[PDB]
């Protein structure tokens, strides 16, 4: 858990 | 050194129309879509510039006399901007810093009002700077839905295909005045950057330069840009700036730039080549692997990092004390 928990990324682009 | 336009019609650009930083670059490969060495390249997640993908073939057509007749009569996001370099903020997260005053201010309007506002600006000599960024979206007139079906959809596909990338996100056009810089920054998203009308000079650093490029924290209305004034850095609040060095390239009409998520890149219009279009592909990307491989990438302690500063926002209710607690974790006793 702990790690896939730290490894996810959002998906924020630009402005 | 600068590409010979077909027909013997003299270089597209020179130095000249470039600005000058304090850092050295090395040349982002230009390759045939064809070529395997650009199929190696987008694999690995390095930038690489396609020649010859025909990604926007009907879009090299366009100039702002053709979209003003065809776009459609929808809302586009303007930037406005009293220097070239267009800073931009997260308005959402404009509560949590008040101490944060705007360099550039988002305006809506309709087209033919953004070309008025150009044809302004030219007319009066005035010095203001106007950048044009809107997504793609259903208000758009025919002419422009035929032209974006006619983009390479076959071949786009395939790469979203083999890369395992999620879904396409949007489009986003972006109009911009000579001269416009767009500051350094990185996205979270896999990047196809279709270049349309003029040159653009990219300069992209890999993730793992994050040490020397200082992002501002994730709750600051300027996450993800870099700190670091390109045009006057100060080396004492950054000295890792002094190791920086980037990958690149200029852009023309039918040149595409693969952006891989993560890598910085900083954009520039070039001095005195006129405006700027260009259409990018924002990809989501690959899902992460059922097993972690280690060591990590440095993408993916990028992920790490951002993912502790957020939580510590939630955490401690306030995103103010983040920095205060980091600082007591690491000072005397990692450092
Ligand atoms: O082209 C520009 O000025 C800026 N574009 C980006 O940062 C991007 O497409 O991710
Ligand atoms: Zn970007």
């Amino acid at each position: 858990e702990v790690v896939k928990l730290l490894l996810e990324h959002g998906a924020d682009v630009x402005a | 050194e600068p590409r010979e336009e077909a027909g013997a019609l003299g270089p597209a650009w020179d130095e000249s129309q470039l600005r000058s930083y304090s850092f050295p670059t090395r040349p982002i490969p230009r390759l045939s879509q064809s070529d395997p060495r650009a199929e190696e390249l987008i694999e690995n997640e390095e930038p690489v510039v396609l020649t010859d993908t025909n990604l926007v073939y009907p879009a090299l057509k366009w100039d702002l006399e053709y979209l003003q007749e065809n776009i459609g009569n929808g809302d586009f996001s303007v930037y406005s901007a009293s220097t070239h370099k267009f800073l931009y903020y997260d308005e959402k997260k404009m509560a949590n810093f008040q101490n944060f005053k705007p360099r550039s201010n988002r305006e809506e309007m309709k087209f033919h009002e953004f070309v008025e506002k150009l044809q302004d600006i030219q007319q009066r000599g005035g010095e203001e700077r106007l950048y044009l960024q809107q997504t793609l979206n259903d208000t758009v007139g025919r002419k422009i839905v035929m032209d974006f079906l006619g983009f390479n959809w076959n071949w786009i596909n395939k790469q979203q295909g083999k890369r395992g990338w999620g879904q396409l996100t949007s489009n986003l056009l972006l109009i911009g005045m000579e001269g416009n810089v767009t500051p350094a920054h990185y996205d979270e998203q896999q990047n196809f950057f279709a270049q349309i009308k003029g040159y653009k000079r990219c300069i992209l650093f890999p993730p793992d330069q994050f040490e020397c490029l200082y992002p501002y924290p994730v709750h600051h209305p300027c996450d993800r840009q870099s700190q670091v004034d390109f045009d006057n850095p100060d080396y004492e609040r950054f000295p890792n700036f002094q190791n920086v060095v980037g990958y690149e390239t200029v852009v023309g009409p039918g040149d595409v730039l693969y952006i891989p998520m993560y890598w910085w890149h900083h954009i520039e219009s070039l001095l005195n080549g006129g405006i700027t279009i260009t259409v990018n592909f924002w990809y989501k990307g690959a899902p992460t692997p059922k097993r972690i491989e280690y060591p990590l990438k440095a993408h993916q302690k990028v992920a790490i990092m951002r993912n502790i500063e957020k939580m510590l926002g939630e955490a401690l209710g306030n995103p103010q004390e983040v920095g205060p607690l980091l600082n007591t974790m690491i000072k005397g006793r990692y450092n």
